[PDB]
C-alpha cells in the first residue's frame, strides 16, 4: 500500500464532522503524517512562510510544490512575490488561492502518509483538473496519499478506492473491480 | 444520462441586467458543485463564478460585486444574476456541473452554452 | 465574531518554564487554526508555534522547548515554554483564523514574556 493514492468516497462526512476530522481528533496529541483540511487557513506572515513554516527549507521542494499547486503565476504578479506579507495588515487572498496555500503547506511536509480532506472543494473545474493531476498524481506519484473525495474522476485515477456507506458496510478495491460489481 | 439546459441569455444594452438560468435533467440523485465559465472569442474557457451544495460562493475578479449565483436545489437548477454588463463580460456562458447519477460520486457536465451580447 | 484574552505571562529565570493561555470567545466554534506570537520592542511579531486540527508546527528557534496545545472544552489554546532563555522576552500574542461564511484572522491583546540571566 506504501506509495499508493487511496480515494475515499461515500458517507465521508462534510466539515469539522467529517470522516477525517474525527479521525485526526482520536489521534490528537507513529511515523509523520501531514493533514490537509476541508477548509483553508492563513496565519499573518509571508507566502514562503505560510507554506514552508515548521519544516526544513529545500529550494527544489518549494519551488516545485508552488508549480504543482498552480501559485506560479499568482505569486510572480504580486510586487513583493513570496515575500508578501498576508492577512488584515498586508494582501487579502481568494478562497482559491487560500485553498492552494493550504495544499502546498500540506504537500511540502515530509510525512510517510498524507491526509487530504476534500481539499478541491472551493476550487473551479479547471484549476481542480490540473492541481488533482500535477500535484496529487505527478508530484506526490511517490507518497502513501489517502484522498476523500467525491469525484468520479478521482477514483478512476486513484490506484485503491474505498467507499463507505453511513452503516458499517464498504466496497474496497480498484474502480475497474467495482464496475464489474452488479454491471 | 444527464442533460444541462440553459436560457436567460440574449442581447442586453451595456448597463442594463440579464438572468441565466440552467436545470439538470436526468436520473440525478444530488448536485455537488455548479458553476458558469465563459469564453469570449479569441479567449479560452474561463471562470465567472464558483457554487458548491453547502452555499460557497466565489466569483472571477473581472465579474465581482456586478455578478451573482445562486441555485435552486428543488428545481435542480443553477441561477447567474448579472448586473450592470460591460462590453468586455459579452461571450459565451456555460454552465457547469458534478452530478451524482450513483449516491457516492459525481460526474462532471457542461452545457451547450448560451450567447450573451452587449449593445451600443 | 472572535475575543482574544492571553494570559501566563510573567518573569522568570533562564532554564525555567511558563504555561501561556489563549483564552477564546464569541464565535469560537469557527476557529480553524490558532498561531502564537513574540514581539520585541521596535520590532514585528514573529510566528512561533501555530496549531489545528492534523497539525502544529514550531520555528526552529523554540522546537524541543515550546508545545502549543488545546482544550476544546475551555476554548484556550496553551504555548507550554520551557528551558527558557533571555531571547525569549517578548511579548507574545495569539492570532486565530476564522471562517464564517467569510474569512479573516484576529489578534489578541498580549502577554509580557520576560526572562533573566542565571
Amino acid at each position: 500500500e506504501r506509495g499508493q493514492l487511496l480515494a475515499v468516497a461515500g458517507s465521508t462526512g462534510a466539515g469539522k464532522t467529517s470522516l477525517l476530522m474525527m479521525i485526526m481528533g482520536e489521534l490528537e496529541p507513529s511515523g509523520r503524517i501531514s493533514f490537509c483540511p476541508q477548509f483553508s487557513w492563513i496565519m499573518p506572515g509571508t507566502i514562503k512562510e505560510n507554506i514552508i513554516f515548521g519544516v526544513s527549507y529545500d529550494e527544489y521542494r518549494y519551488r516545485s510544490v508552488i508549480k504543482a499547486c498552480q501559485l506560479e503565476e499568482d505569486i510572480s504578479k504580486f510586487p513583493e512575490k513570496d515575500n508578501t506579507v498576508l492577512g488584515e495588515g498586508g494582501i487579502t487572498l481568494s478562497g482559491g488561492q487560500r485553498a492552494r496555500i493550504s495544499l502546498a503547506r500540506a504537500v511540502y511536509k515530509d510525512a510517510d502518509l498524507y491526509l487530504l480532506d476534500s481539499p478541491f472543494g472551493y476550487l473551479d473545474v479547471l484549476t481542480e483538473k490540473e492541481i488533482f493531476e500535477s500535484c496529487v498524481c505527478k508530484l506526490m506519484a511517490n507518497k502513501t496519499r489517502i484522498l476523500v473525495t467525491s469525484k468520479m474522476e478521482h477514483l478512476k485515477k486513484a490506484d485503491k478506492i474505498l467507499i463507505l456507506h453511513e452503516g458499517s458496510s464498504y466496497f474496497y478495491g480498484t474502480f475497474s473491480e467495482l464496475q464489474n460489481l452488479q454491471p | 444520462q444527464v442533460q444541462l439546459q440553459e436560457s436567460g441569455g440574449g442581447l442586453v444594452q451595456a448597463g442594463g441586467s440579464l438572468r441565466l438560468s440552467c436545470a439538470a435533467s436526468g436520473s440525478i440523485f444530488r448536485i455537488d458543485a455548479m458553476g458558469w465559465y465563459r469564453q469570449a472569442p479569441g479567449k479560452q474557457r474561463e471562470l465567472v463564478a464558483h457554487s458548491t451544495s453547502g452555499g460557497s460562493t466565489d466569483y472571477a475578479d473581472s465579474v465581482k460585486g456586478r455578478f451573482t449565483i445562486s441555485r435552486d436545489n428543488a428545481k435542480n437548477t443553477v441561477y447567474l444574476q448579472m448586473n450592470s454588463l460591460k462590453p468586455e463580460d459579452t461571450a459565451v456562458y456555460y454552465c457547469n456541473a458534478d452530478v451524482r447519477t450513483r449516491w457516492y460520486a459525481s460526474n462532471n457536465y457542461w452545457g451547450q452554452g448560451t450567447q450573451v451580447t452587449v449593445s451600443s
